[PDB]
RNA sequence: CGAGUGGCUUGCUACCUCGAUGUCGGUUCCCUCCAUCCUGCCCGUGCAGAAGCGGGCAAGGGUGAGGUUGUUCGCCUAUUAAAGGAGGUCGUGAGCUGGGUUUAGACCGUCGUGAGACAGGUCGGCUGCUAUCUACUGGGUGUGUAGGUGUCUGACAAGAACGACCGUAUAGUACGAGAGGAACUACGGUUGGUGGCCACUGGUGUACCGGUUGUUCGAGAGAGCACGUGCCGGGUAGCCACGCCACACGGGGUAAGAGCUGAACGCAUCUAAGCUCGAAACCCACUUGGAAAAGAGACACCGCCGAGGUCCCGCGUACAAGACGCGGUCGAUAGACUCGGGGUGUGCGCGUCGAGGUAACGAGACGUUAAGCCCACGAGCACUAACAGACCAA
RNA sequence: GGUCUUAAGGUAGCGUAGUACCUUGCCGCAUCAGUAGCGGCUUGCAUGAAUGGAUUAACCAGAGCUUCACUGUCCCAACGUUGGGCCCGGUGAACUGUACAUUCCAGUGCGGAGUCUGGAGACACCCAGGGGGAAGCGAAGACCCUAUGGA
RNA sequence: GCGAAAGCCAAGGCCUGUCGGGAGCAACCAACGUUAGGGAAUUCGGCAAGUUAGUCCCGUACCUUCGGAAGAAGGGAUGCC
């Protein structure tokens, strides 16, 4: 993919809870795999801020639950590193979800997004609140 | 099915024993190009700080912004070409021919070395100015030396030698350029060999860790779960197969870990210079106070702080050279924070 | 720049950047100034810090 | 229908072991095979492109994470370039696990007059040993080569030291009615592997500073104890990964293959002689080892009555013994003292306020006080200790 | 089949069960995914009435499953603590020993060789190690068959 | 302190659960502490470890043999002067 112009480590796994920063109807998310990612022998897929990875619905209205939907990652608890050196850090971990062409599946995202993500996902961008 | 995984550790860098000389000797010598100068310098590691930069690289969209570049600050104060080397082509492959040597010596060379007292420089010429003639006369190369008494917080005064190759032009002119060094005195800086900006190799000899396990040796996986409490933790499964009824040198075990060499791939130089811009507020941390001829590498190199390294132009470089860097800021912050 | 808490001159390439749940960012000069805050502890209210003296 | 190769399944035999060669499945760790799942280069097409289909060369590298089940096998989910198969006593229990099989206990179903049975199910049900030899990983001491120091060489040896994907431009371009939609090349990043390093982020830090609970030394001050820190907070050096740095291009010869000149065979023909090209594969490149290479190496210097080393002394860039490295007064090697740089977070005592209370008494706050206490780093400083002196040796 | 054997010929319930072979039965719940677990169906290889059947509040170091919470169980390993481990004094055993023995790659042999054949390799001694090999040590196999054996 | 509970301390007994010396003291093992982010992905199975925790107040479901369930659950409080 398009470079992010930081250095995350990734601070999340498969099976990880995470939430679901949007208004779909979608609470919780739990990742499933990481697009893109093949491992190495015992090892659980690691997931990073700014990764298009594979979710399902865990709490939410019962239409959206049981679904097994794309999203990307908006935010994490794990450090990841600016060019100047400076480190970056969110309250929570946080997704919002997407579709084949990557435009985010609600309207309005909520709370704020790392300036990373801009790049990469733009049409998410185009409808973000607040951008670190 | 038995997943696959690829082997623990190297074994390229084997045996992983003590090293011989704790001074790195290349086996490896750039090509021959343009102006015949010397292939490589040498210092002294002195630590760690952090540098902001410019983005020289026209291909990065961060081109002109400044950027965050981890440093390894390294004395390199000038050394001595004390003489030359020459090395006749044998069907056994190079072999030593003869040394041509100086007249002015360091008052503590003779620490180390049985200092000449009476050399004919003269007749030793000759005799390579004959095999050149002949047509049989290969890579001629100085022994170089350091000045370890010029750099205050190294305890050793006793100067470290090595040999490094000559390069560049016709093994006629480059002859001549190498005893032109010589009858002066052989004083080099890093500025005779090394501009700013470019990719160099630092070898060294890495840091001394004793006899340390498969695990921290050789990376291998610590028992995992149930297999942990049952009195093995840092052990491996097996030693090898029933037959070949024989362990195999392939299998991680036990042993020395540090003190090997290392020749450490396209190191970008930041800055050279001297004087007191690179050090840290309250010394280097088992070092000291660093004041006069310095290089700035880039991310890390191998050994401890008081160990000799060495530099030699990039053997096999990727990127096109950016000379010269726009250095804004450099720390001077404490690393005992 | 400045600190966010301490007021400490933070060195450039040495830093944590703290985003909050609204959104509010505040920068932390080193690891012990972070901690400070999560105990609930005042930086006015301690003598340490250069916001205080 | 016919001809075979394999030794992974099953079956047959009863050669080997009954004075015991420990089971299955799993795990960990190592070498290998090719009958190739991906990656490289190719041939054909029901090859427009695109995504395929089928075949050839090829074992360098890769071939992952999870749900049910003891399972091997298998069914299932989502990622992937792909999530290949097999051998090594169905690799591996003087390595592990002990879920399954296969003890003594018990239940159910079937059979049995009955004890009891079952290639039916089920619950519970143990894992010994101080390594002699050899093997390999690392570490020393002698001998040989035949006085010492420093620098090298390179027979050989090891490597995957790199593999792989994604994105950008190419380009909405070639191609195609359209839908749809590439490449050569130049770029950026990601993943797996590899080696090194710690400025930064993080971890640790039973150094250290602080708060505080019980109790004991009368209170105070200041201390012990509470598992080898009572607990809670912060945490320097160091070591670390979750942090950071670096890990080609190009050549040389081929394979399958595309071809050129070309005859036997007047033509034709890539092949028989000859030649130009062509794989991630082979050699080189690069990295590491490497004078014990018995052809037991080369050069420079120094010394053979003195070169050099050992002991000794002060200590680490070293360290399980040994080894190694530096310094030893022509000296800063270690300690003390002083700075500097750091940790903690405001000392004991006294002073003011203090809910109150007749007073005694008073938890506490402010000031004195970036205070006090502390430091595995650095600088300065010969004050202290590197003194004195032994031995070997052409 | 719409009696026959041998007396009768499975009623209440319960049911794919600790009993069901087929079987990972079919439907459903739950999960991304569930040979598991729970519910329903159930022709039950071969459930079933004191050989007791069914139900159950409470009880249980009894077997199985799911959720919340927690965590170094794992992703993936790091630092630290104490007693060892390593060096010095003293004390001072044992298991095991046909002989030789520096091995390795193949082969051969009673078909599982350090010792045979062919090669390769190999200067001697010593320290620490983790245990690949000696079909390692430990036990005249409990399995299996045999004996005109025992209980 | 509910306590013949823990922890600390007397009276009393002892330093004989009777070998020592040295190395920041390595690997490796036994007990064990703290580990960022994730949080059972480990494994036959949460095995191991962990979490909760005393006392007071509010509050407490299905079911039930009316005894119980139940300390259900859940929520608040807790020192010193
Ligand atoms: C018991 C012998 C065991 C330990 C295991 C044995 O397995 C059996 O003999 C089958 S019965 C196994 C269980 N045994 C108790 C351990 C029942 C008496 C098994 C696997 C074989 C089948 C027979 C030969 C063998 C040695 C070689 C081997 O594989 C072993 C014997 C000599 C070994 O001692
Ligand atoms: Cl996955
Ligand atoms: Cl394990
Ligand atoms: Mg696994
Ligand atoms: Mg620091
Ligand atoms: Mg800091
Ligand atoms: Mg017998
Ligand atoms: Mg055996
Ligand atoms: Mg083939
Ligand atoms: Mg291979
Ligand atoms: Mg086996
Ligand atoms: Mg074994
Ligand atoms: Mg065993
Ligand atoms: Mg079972
Ligand atoms: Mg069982
Ligand atoms: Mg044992
Ligand atoms: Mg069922
Ligand atoms: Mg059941
Ligand atoms: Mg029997
Ligand atoms: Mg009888
Ligand atoms: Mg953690
Ligand atoms: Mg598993
Ligand atoms: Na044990
Ligand atoms: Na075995
Ligand atoms: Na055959
Ligand atoms: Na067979
Ligand atoms: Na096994
Ligand atoms: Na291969
Ligand atoms: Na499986
Ligand atoms: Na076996
Ligand atoms: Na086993
Ligand atoms: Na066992
Ligand atoms: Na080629
Ligand atoms: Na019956
Ligand atoms: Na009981
Ligand atoms: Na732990
Ligand atoms: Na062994
Ligand atoms: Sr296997
Ligand atoms: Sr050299
Ligand atoms: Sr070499
Ligand atoms: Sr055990
Ligand atoms: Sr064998
Ligand atoms: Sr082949
Ligand atoms: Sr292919
Ligand atoms: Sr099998
Ligand atoms: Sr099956
Ligand atoms: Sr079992
Ligand atoms: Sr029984
Ligand atoms: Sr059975
Ligand atoms: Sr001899
Ligand atoms: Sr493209
Ligand atoms: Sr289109
Ligand atoms: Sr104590
Ligand atoms: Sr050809
Ligand atoms: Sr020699
Ligand atoms: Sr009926
Ligand atoms: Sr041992
Ligand atoms: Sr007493
Ligand atoms: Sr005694
Ligand atoms: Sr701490
Ligand atoms: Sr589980
Ligand atoms: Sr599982
Ligand atoms: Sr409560």
């Amino acid at each position: 993919m398009e470079a992010l112009g930081a250095d995350v480590t990734q601070g999340l796994e498969k099976g990880s809870l995470i939430t679901c920063a949007d208004n779909t109807g979608a609470r919780e998310l739990k990742v499933i795999s990481v697009h893109g990612y093949s491992g190495t022998k015992n090892r659980h897929p690691k997931a990073g801020l700014g990764d298009k990875i594979t979710v399902s619905v865990t709490k939410g209205t019962p239409e959206m639950r049981r679904q097994v939907l794309e999203a990307v990652v908006v935010r994490q608890r794990k450090p990841i590193r600016r060019p100047d050196g400076t480190r970056v850090k969110f309250e929570d971990n946080a997704a919002v979800i997407v579709d084949e062409n990557e435009d985010p599946r609600g309207t309005e995202l909520k709370g704020p997004i790392a300036r990373e993500v801009a790049q990469r996902f733009g049409s998410v961008a185009s409808a973000a609140t607040m951008i670190v | 099915p038995q997943p696959s995984r690829p082997r623990k550790g190297s074994l390229g860098f084997g045996p992983r024993k003590r090293s011989t000389s704790e001074t790195p000797r290349f086996n490896s010598w750039p090509s021959d190009d343009g102006q015949p100068g010397v292939q490589g310098f040498a210092g002294y590691k002195a630590g760690m700080t952090h540098v902001v930069l410019v983005n020289d690289e026209p291909n990065s969209p961060r081109e002109g912004m400044e950027e965050t570049v981890p440093v390894t600050v390294i004395e390199t104060p000038p050394m001595r070409a004390v003489a030359l080397r020459a090395y006749e082509d044998t069907p056994y492959g190079q072999r030593p021919l003869t040394e041509v040597w100086t007249d002015e010596f360091h008052s503590e060379l003779d620490r180390t070395l049985d200092v000449p007292e009476d050399h004919d420089p003269d007749a030793a010429e000759e005799q390579i100015r004959d095999a050149h003639e002949a047509g049989d006369l290969g890579d001629l190369r100085l022994i170089t030396h350091t000045v370890p008494d010029a750099v205050p917080s190294v305890p050793k005064k006793k100067p470290d030698v090595m040999e490094t190759r000559v390069g560049g032009g016709s093994v006629s002119d480059r002859l001549d350029h190498a005893l032109d060094i010589v009858e002066d005195g052989g004083e080099h800086a890093m500025n005779d060999i090394f501009r700013a900006g470019e990719y160099a190799d630092v070898a060294g000899v890495t840091k001394g860790k004793g006899t340390q396990g498969p695990v921290k040796r050789w990376g291998v996986q610590k028992r995992k779960g149930k297999h942990a409490r049952q009195g093995w933790r840092r052990r491996i499964g097996n030693l090898g197969p029933w037959n070949p009824s024989r362990v195999r040198s392939t299998v991680p075990q036990q042993g020395q870990t540090g003190y090997h060499q290392r020749t450490e791939l396209n190191k970008r130089l930041i800055d050279i210079g001297e004087g007191d811009e690179p050090t840290v507020d309250g010394g280097f941390v088992n070092y000291g106070e660093v004041d006069g001829p310095y290089t700035l590498v880039k991310g890390s190199v191998p050994g401890p702080d008081k160990r000799l390294v060495r530099f030699r132009p990039a053997v096999r470089p990727n990127d096109q050279p950016r000379l010269d860097p726009e250095v804004r800021y450099v720390s001077n912050e404490s690393n005992q924070g | 720049r400045e600190c966010d808490y301490c007021g400490t001159d933070i060195e450039p390439g040495t830093g944590t950047m703290f985003v909050h749940k609204d959104g509010a960012t505040t920068h932390f000069c080193s690891s012990k100034c972070e901690n400070n805050a999560d105990l609930g502890r005042e930086a006015r209210n301690l003598e340490w810090t250069d916001t205080a003296r």
